[PDB]
């Protein structure tokens, strides 16, 4: 993460070598690129100018001020830039590393404070193996406390529900936290075995359903507050 | 066979409750607490009950930890106890039973009523207790229309007490035990009537039974500090000193209410986002680490196990290896720390399944936050660039705001193959780049690209066969495009032989193609020509581009042109020849605004100063003169701030122009110039205030009000408006600006804070409820649309069929003109006048599709209208061969039968390619499109707007009121037009026909202003206002109707005798205000439009008061035209479709505001919606009493609370069963496709 | 130090203690990675020190 | 009361007429189309200047659907109608054996005689209308498309064709104008043919309930 | 089973999009393998190659809950495009 001093917050999108980088006629070649189309539509005019005080306050030796409200025109740095052998405007006429040949057009420099934010992209280095849904609290990996990575809230699974396709869908609920086929029925049948149930082996109340913990830990928690327990089963054939 | 098709919440099964019963109370104490250690006990916090530690005999289930489903067990403690729900139910409903009797609820009766319940849904029997709750236990014992009166029976609400006295009722009061009732007698007498369901009888608190131990967790800290439980229901067996043993049960249930009563992620990551171009428009790449990220199932086959054990043999830290991998055995081991292995017997070992890292797609998901689109997260490759940042093919940042502060971003992993492929090949080609939700590419040249691909296209630019070197980025190139490059020829063959600009762009050489395009961003006339490109097949004619010719646009592109004709896969291929042919120009040519590029000449500051000068002065003149006012306002209607328009105004032709000022001298070699002439990056009001003038900010299409008296800033003086004192700047950034001139720019400046910071109030909330009220949407193979009971919404999609994915250019009647253009059958000319030879074509065309039908209805409808229009071109060719030929055949006018055979075979392509159902899954789609365009698009739109009134009201959060059709709405407006054809007299009378002196004493009553004030103002009378007056003579108290009053020329209303001698109050108020001048006894303020548009003079009535005919008696009228505004209203007071085109116009107001204009089919299926059974319930945030619709929006009452408790003490059901429970539930969706039945 | 500096950053102080690197800058546009808002920060500067950091965390 | 005479006369004649054609009856044309002296020529436009008794409307005129057991249709002078009135008219209905009728609440009526004229409906389906009100017809307004109307096997033809059952259907329940001026009952589905421009006619179905 | 008229004489793509999936699930578990068995020889991309069917001998069988089995064979109807 970079600032700039006027809310214009790049990062670092390349990282070329020396070598490459264009070069004045002096000899200097940028540190920083920035492109000029941060500024047309944001319309930051107050960098255009700190190139000007820079450049010209090293140029001469001086420290310049540009003040809220004060601080020293664009016509004094112009001369100062002249007088140290520059252009009024301060724009370079700079040959190009890559093919070793003159830029078209010339070139804006001189110094600009940059600085360097928090945030970088080592402090967010985040990735997650597995997720199962626990028996602890009975809950996948959401968030953190269990590993970085994402977290599907709201506006998430609105949108992964919101696609058009049907098992694409389909593959999103298989695959959401766990789909368990264990054994629960309605007719003599609870949270249980599949072959032999001891809750109640009754031999022909065997489902297997897939169905995440979440809805096992509602069952359990609605057990004491009482509320209708409706439990039945579908063919999927015919 | 069968997984789950219909589940609901799960209760105590008391059998098998109770057979996995250990303890129910050992002793005093738990947790192994007298064995002064802790090996295992007591047998009911361990063994298990519950599996809530590392191991145990699990009881049904088996083993630690997941696998062992909750374990039951009897533990009752039988503290005598009663229903508290029940108990506030009684107290209520005042003894619904009628005890102690327990009669039966109805007499004879009237059956009626008894087969209309027994022939009824449910969730309706709450109203027989309705009926019961007063006349209960006060009725005749025994007794006809009922069978209650005993015994003499109601509840006192003493909080939860439920005194019973034998009331007379209001006589037998008693205050400690007498006069009681005990809930005992209650359960008696059930030893609404569904005992099937509803049994209050065995809720008795008596027999508690608890939830398993998996609610729990217990962290023993291995160190004895420290096991919390929560909550929970089995804590009561501390209490068995009281467990030994009508106030004494309500302290009983005191003490019981303490413990009795009140898709998220999967292999994922998060890193930082810097992309590159490199990466092929469909491919992406991740950070390295994520290889690090495993435990995927890749199930070893048998063409494969060569392959994976190359990779198995590497192991925990190398990049294409294998870690962790899934063994036969279902005991998977690792290659990690723990690894020393790998000897990997060739076939059998891993012979089921495998693990390898990301090597080549292997897809991968990126999130984002908010996901305005469904194209927030799309379907793209690997293979797997390092330095870990989220790289990916830059054209594509539109639909993901992939911004780049540095803020991070979100990646998925799928580790499941089954619909991996069905993902990767129908949301990875096209989803990116058409949308249903605006029919406009998503995917495009973002910034420079635009530029550096203008720059070439500049005529200027003059190249090289030495500057072949930058072609070769695109087309002898990375990955997937080394075919040769024809070498476009050597475009001059002066003393310097050059290559133009142009066709170093249109520039490929492998699978040749055909386009067009034309109408750039510039004017018309060979005017220097930025416009009408027109490419032809594949090269570059004339024209410079943009992004309406080379991003984003709508018709022209690289896409609409090289999506439909030549299909997909040219398109995701012309792109990255750009994105590595364009901006690795700029490269050798250097953009750099320095300041030159935003310094304004010294030869035209004059026009700022010296119109400064001017516009003060104006200015001046008019604030000094409406303190006398020669000129004068008065016109305006107002004219207090009516000096605000005209300076306003003022200060707008002072910036238009400075604006133009700023856009003349800019010599044409300039950035910021060339970042608007080319829809870049920023636009002409931004090359403005940066040269000449700022001004003027607003605050909300206003200027800048006071909050000093009188006065805005106190830097200035009283009561003195200017363009000083309230707020305009005047100084351009350049020669920036003075502190009150800063201080008037964060204070607009503090709009796009605000903005940008409640756009996220309205529609975090709105998107999310959309999405969760509209999901049952299908799209079955009838052409119509179903429910979730199957009903229909829609029978075709507007007779069409079509839906908005394929808008090519206009449908397809003009942009495929061009498409058989660029291909030429040169064999034919103009001999026989070819009209009747394209008849002969209609002809053929007539029965080639006749041979049509299919899945249909989609060909026939348009048939007609396609023969109508090859008719018309044929009459213009006709006009062209009479005229134009009245020698090259006049360019042969190609057109030839093979060009139309073409044509139609085209037509009939995208005709009935463009057919949604089959498919289609139509709704989501709607849904988000009527959606996010609120959420996105708030700033140019309802703020210009400045400045000026009559009839600018509402934009976005009209979809709210739209939605809920709550009556609290504060614009009730119901427009309607007038004797609309007219002038402004002629419609002026009828406008005067839409539509105050002393009180004394002495025996009579007040007087009226019934001079020319009425006479001027609308035609009424005295007698009218005698008329009036005699109408109950006030408002809401019994003031008289007297009969009469008024017996003078001017009224003389005969303050009736003082009867009620208290007032004269009533007397001199209910005359005061106006009866006879409301102009529909029930309104706000009427309305009048003067105004000349559509070129003659319209006039309507902006009438602001419920409900319509409100219209009945304006005779102008245009009843024809007469609309509403308000969609409850116009449910009742006009028609059904009525309504449902209003809802339909409502929402397509909200969104005409500049740009955004979503698919009107999108809002016929929100009307559709709307108004399944006719009389217009519109789909409402909270519910409907619409029973085809989803039952599932009923219980999102924004949020769920303790009534679904409150109904489940009552044993009533619960409405979140439709389909947005199936993704917490995890079962397979049905619908459409997914209701598989052979 | 800042070097195009305000009087009132000297009143804070907080100039003896500056946040950021003065650094060189050009303005240019490098071939599609600079593009919204993107940086193409030269190593060899990086190498001879242009922004360390010395990020410390804790345990206690 | 001129002023609002003519305009009465014209307005609600001109919704009885074309409610006689929503039932397809031929009513001819002269009495819909005319001109303020053929109103005058009507009523002499003052039958009831100020409310003394007009030549009561009563059109009594049987229908096409039914062109001949029994199809008329009152309206009472009184602004207000009560009970012991709407015994009156439904007396009158008798004297004739009427199957349909119609009583105009001009301003408010009764509410025990609008349970009465939920209760007497099985001789004579009498209704609560302000039909005084209502004074734009919605059917006639150009805003709203044709509600035409099915009959049963008609229903069960188009029903089979989208392969649909009756109980599925949009609807349009009968309190709703649109189905009171074409005064439709149970089990029946409203045809309303969208207008639009690609075809100008997009049928759609509604049932009743 | 001949109700299969009310079909665009194309299937759907969110219909081909699965049923290529499961003809991946199909050559992924051991062996339907088909024209050409192993020809294209690649590593673990177990989609990409059964996306080169262009004959898909299966059949698979559209519906609507009020409505019958419209049946389709993948060869007797057109593809993606």
């Amino acid at each position: 993460k970079f600032s700039s001093r006027h809310g214009q917050k790049g990062v670092c999108g390349l990282i070329v070598p020396q070598e490459d980088m264009p070069f004045c006629d002096s000899g200097i070649c940028p540190d920083i690129i920035m492109n000029p189309h941060g500024f047309p539509s944001r319309m930051t005019v107050g960098k255009l100018i700190e190139l000007l005080a820079g450049k010209a306050g090293v140029l001469d030796g001086r420290f310049h001020y540009g003040t809220a409200f004060g601080g020293s025109k664009v016509k004094d740095v112009c001369e100062d830039l002249v007088r140290h052998g520059y252009n009024y405007l301060g724009k370079d006429y700079v040959t190009s590393g890559i093919t070793g040949e003159p830029l078209e057009a010339y070139i804006y420099f001189g110094p600009v404070y940059y600085q360097k934010l928090k945030h970088m992209v080592l402090d967010k280095m985040h990735a997650r193996a597995r997720g199962p849904r626990a028996v602890l609290t009975r809950q996948p990996t959401e968030g953190r406390s269990r590993d970085g990575g994402l977290r599907l809230g709201e506006m998430e699974r609105d949108c992964l529900i919101g696609y058009g396709a049907s098992m694409l869908l389909l593959e999103r609920l298989m695959i959401s936290s766990d789909a368990f086929e264990v054994d629960v029925c309605g007719q003599c049948g609870l949270l249980g075995y599949s072959g032999w149930c001891h809750y109640c082996k009754s031999s022909c109340h065997v489902s297997s359903l897939r169905i995440p913990y979440a809805c096992k830990l509602l069952f359990q928690e609605l057990q004491s507050m009482n509320i209708i327990p409706r439990l039945k089963l579908s063919k999927y054939n015919e | 066979a069968k997984k789950i098709s219909h589940i609901c919440f799960g209760m105590k099964s008391p059998e098998e409750m109770r057979q996995q019963a250990h303890i129910q109370v050992v002793s005093k104490n738990l947790y192994s607490q007298d064995n002064q250690h802790a090996p295992l006990l007591y047998g009911v916090l361990d063994h298990r009950m519950g599996t809530s530690e590392k191991d145990r005999p699990c009881e049904t289930c088996g083993k630690n930890l997941a696998d062992c489903l909750g374990h039951y067990g009897y533990i009752d403690l039988e503290l005598p106890c009663f229903h508290v729900g029940y108990f506030r139910a009684v107290i209520g409903i005042l003894q619904m039973i009628c005890k102690t009797c327990c009669h039966i609820m109805l007499s004879q009766e009237e059956k009626k009523q008894f087969l209309d319940y027994l022939k009824r849904p449910g969730l309706t029997y709450l109203q027989k207790r309705g009926l019961k709750k007063k006349i209960s236990d006060k009725c005749r014992k025994k007794n006809i229309c009922h069978h209650c009166g005993a015994f003499n029976g109601t509840v006192k609400k003493c909080g939860l007490l439920k005194i019973i006295h034998e009331k007379y009722k209001t006589n037998k009061k008693v205050v400690r035990a007498q006069e009681n009732l005990n809930p005992l007698v209650v359960l008696n007498l059930f030893k609404l009537m569904n005992p099937e369901a509803g049994k209050p009888s065995d809720l008795i608190l008596t027999r508690l039974l608890v939830p398993p131990l998996c609610i729990r967790p217990s962290v023993v800290s291995d160190l004895k500090s420290g096991t919390n439980e929560d909550d929970l229901t089995m804590k009561l067996t501390e209490i068995i000193f009281l467990n030994d043993v009508m106030e004494d049960w309500d302290f009983l249930q005191l003490q019981c209410a303490l413990y009795i009563n009140s898709k998220r992620v999967d292999f994922s990551g998060r890193t930082v986002i810097s992309p590159d171009p490199n990466l092929r428009i469909d491919e992406v790449a991740v950070p390295v680490h994520v290889a690090k990220i495993l435990t995927f199932p890749e199930k070893v086959n048998k063409a494969n196990i060569n392959f994976l054990r190359k990779l198995v043999q590497n192991g925990p830290e190398v990049h294409p290896g294998a870690n962790f991998i899934q063994q036969r055995h279902t005991q998977m081991k690792r290659f990690l720390k723990y690894g020393n292995r790998e000897k990997m017997a060739q076939e059998l070992k891993y012979g089921d399944i495998v693990e390898r890292h990301l090597i080549d797609g292997d897809v991968v998901l990126f999130n984002r936050q908010p996901s305005l689109h469904k194209l927030s997260i799309m379907a793209h490759l690997a293979r797997v660039k390092p330095h870990r940042t989220f790289r990916f093919n830059e054209c594509v940042c539109t639909p993901y705001n992939a911004d780049f502060d540095g803020d991070e971003m979100n990646l998925h992993l799928p580790q499941t193959e089954e619909a991996k492929a069905e993902a990767l090949v129908l949301m990875g080609t096209k989803a990116n780049l058409v949308t249903p939700r605006n029919g406009e590419p998503l995917i495009a040249a973002i910034q420079d690209f635009l530029t550096g691909a203008y720059l070439l296209t500049l005529k200027d630019t003059f190249f090289d066969r030495a500057k072949a070197c930058q072609i070769i980025a695109s087309i002898l190139v990375g990955k997937d495009e080394k075919i040769k490059v024809r070498l476009p020829p050597p475009t001059i063959l002066k003393p310097v032989t050059l290559w133009t600009g142009k066709q170093i762009f249109s520039v490929i050489l492998r699978p040749s193609d055909d386009n067009p395009v034309r109408a750039n961003l510039r004017t018309k006339g060979l005017c220097a020509n930025d416009s009408y490109v027109t490419i032809q097949n594949s090269e570059l004619m004339s024209g410079s581009m943009d992004k309406g010719t080379l991003g984003s646009g709508s018709k022209n592109n690289i896409f609409y042109i090289l999506l439909r004709d030549w299909g997909q896969n040219e398109a995701a291929d012309a792109m990255s020849r750009l994105a590595r042919l364009a901006p690795v120009y700029l490269s050798n040519r250097g953009f750099s605004i320095g300041i030159g590029d935003v310094t304004p000449g010294q030869g035209l500051l004059k026009a700022k100063y010296e119109l400064l000068n001017a516009g003060y002065k104006k200015c001046d003149e008019y604030i000094e003169a409406l303190n006398t006012g020669k000129l004068q306002q008065q016109p305006g209607c107002t004219a207090e701030e009516t000096l605000e328009a005209l300076i306003l105004k003022e200060l707008s032709v002072i910036r238009d122009h400075a604006g133009s000022a700023c856009l003349r001298e800019l010599d044409k070699s300039n950035s910021p110039l060339t970042m608007a002439l080319c829809g870049s990056k920023g636009s002409f009001i931004n090359i403005s205030q940066m040269i000449a003038c700022v001004g003027q900010q607003a605050i909300s299409g206003s200027r800048v009000p006071d909050g000093f008296e009188n006065r805005s800033l106190p830097h200035f003086e009283k009561h003195s408006k200017l363009p000083a004192a309230k707020g305009f700047v005047a100084n351009s950034f350049y020669s920036g600006l003075t502190p009150t001139e800063f201080f008037f720019h964060t204070m607009a400046g503090r709009e796009g804070l605000v903005d940008t910071a409640v756009k996220t109030a309205e529609t975090g909330y709105m998107q999310r409820r959309l999405v969760k009220s509209l999901e049952d949407l299908c799209s079955q193979y009838d052409l119509t649309v179903r429910s979730s009971t199957g009903d229909i919404i829609q029978f075709i999609y507007g007779g069409d069929g079509l839906d908005p994915a394929a808008m090519e250019g206009k449908l397809e009647f003009k942009r495929v003109l061009d498409n058989i253009k660029a291909v030429f059958p040169c064999p034919s000319e103009p001999a026989l006048s070819k009209n009747e030879l394209i008849l002969t074509t209609e002809s053929i065309m007539k029965k080639s599709e006749f041979l049509c039908c299919q899945d249909s209805f989609l060909q026939e409808i348009k048939k007609f209208i396609k023969g109508v229009s090859e008719k018309i071109k044929k009459t213009r060719d006709k006009y062209g061969i009479n005229d134009n030929g009245t020698r090259v055949l006049y360019q042969l006018d190609r057109i030839t039968p093979t060009q139309v055979e073409k044509f139609l075979e085209t037509c009939r392509d995208k005709y009935m390619r463009a057919q949604m159902e089959p498919g289609s899954a139509v709704g989501a789609l709607c849904a988000q499109s009527i959606g996010e365009p609120g959420t996105q698009m708030t700033l140019k739109t309802f703020h210009f707007a400045g400045v000026a009134s009559m009839n600018i009201t509402l934009g976005v959060p009209r979809i709210k009121e739209i939605i809920n059709a709550s009556k609290a709405i504060s614009t009730p407006i119901i427009t309607a037009q007038l004797d609309k054809d007219d002038d402004a007299d002629y419609a002026r009378l009828v406008k005067g026909r839409i539509e105050v002196f002393l009180p004394d004493d002495c025996f009579i009553l007040v007087k009226l202003s019934l001079e020319r004030i009425r006479l001027l103002r609308l035609e009424v009378n005295a007698e009218t206002v005698r008329y009036s007056i005699c109408t109950s003579k006030l408002r809401v108290k019994p003031g008289d109707v007297a009969v009469h009053g008024e017996a003078v020329v001017c009224v003389t209303p005969r303050e009736n005798s003082k009867s009620s001698m208290y007032y004269v109050l009533q007397f001199l108020k209910e005359d005061l205000p106006k009866v006879v001048v409301q102009g529909i006894p029930e309104v706000s303020r009427a309305v009048i439009h003067i105004d000349e548009q559509s070129g003659k003079e319209k006039y309507k009535l902006l009438v602001e008061g419920d409900n319509l005919r409100a219209v009945m008696a304006t005779h102008g009228v245009k009843g024809t035209r007469t609309t509403s505004n308000n969609t409850y209203e116009v449910e009742k007071t006009l028609g059904i479709e009525a309504a449902r085109t209003t809802i339909i116009n409502e929402i397509q107001y909200t969104m005409v505001n500049h740009g955004m204009s979503i698919d009107r089919r999108h809002v016929m299926l929100l009307s559709d919606l709307m108004t399944y059974k006719g009389e217009v319930l519109g789909i409402t945030r909270f519910g409907l009493a619409k029973m085809k619709e989803s039952v599932l929006m009923l219980a999102s009452f924004e949020k769920t609370a303790d009534h679904l408790f409150d109904a489940a003490y009552f044993g009533q059901k619960d409405s979140v069963c439709g389909v947005s429970e199936c993704i917490i539930m995890g079962i397979p969706m049905n619908i459409g496709t997914g209701l598989f039945k052979l | 130090k800042p070097m195009v500096k305000t009087k009132t950053i000297e009143l804070i102080e907080f100039e003896k203690l500056p946040a950021g690197q003065n650094a060189t800058v050009a303005v240019m546009s490098y071939s599609g990675y600079d593009i919204e808002d993107a940086l193409v920060l030269n190593k060899a500067s990086l190498d001879r020190g242009f922004g360390r950091c010395l990020v410390y965390k804790n345990a206690k | 009361d001129d002023e609002e005479e003519t305009y009465r006369l014209w307005k609600i004649r001109k919704t009885i007429m074309q409610l006689c054609h929503d039932r397809g009856y031929l009513v001819t044309q002269d009495e819909l189309d005319q001109t303020l002296e053929e109103f005058k020529a009507q009523s002499g436009d003052k039958p009831s200047e100020g409310r003394p008794r007009r030549t009561d409307l009563t059109v009594l005129v049987a229908h096409n659907d039914d062109p001949t057991d029994q199809m008329f249709v009152f309206f009472p002078e009184e602004p207000k109608v009560g009970i012991k009135t709407i015994k009156v008219y439904c007396q009158r209905m008798q004297e004739e054996n009427i199957t349909r009728a119609l009583i105009v609440v001009q301003q408010g009526m009764t509410p025990s005689a609008k349970q009465s004229l939920v209760d007497m409906a099985p001789k004579y389906i009498l209704e609560q209308f302000l039909q005084q009100e209502l004074l734009i017809n919605i059917t006639e307004h150009e805003l709203v498309p044709e509600h035409v109307v099915m009959t049963k096997e008609e229903v069960t033809e188009l029903l089979a064709r989208y392969k649909l059952r009756e109980n599925q259907l949009p609807r349009i329940q009968a309190g709703d104008p649109v189905a009171r001026y074409f005064g439709i009952k149970r089990g029946q589905v409203v045809k309303i043919i969208r207008p639009s421009e690609t075809a100008g006619r997009y049928i759609t179905y509604r049932l009743v309930q | 089973a001949n109700q299969k008229r009310i079909t665009t004489p194309y299937m759907t793509k969110y219909e081909r999009a699965r049923v290529l999936g499961t003809r991946a699930l199909q050559i992924a578990m051991c062996a339907p393998v088909m024209v050409e068995l192993e020809g294209e020889t690649d590593p673990l991309l177990i989609a990409m190659k059964e996306l080169k069917a262009r004959k898909i001998p299966i059949i698979i069988r559209r519906y609507l809950p009020d409505g019958s089995y419209e049946d389709w064979g993948v060869d007797e109807l057109i593809i993606t495009d």
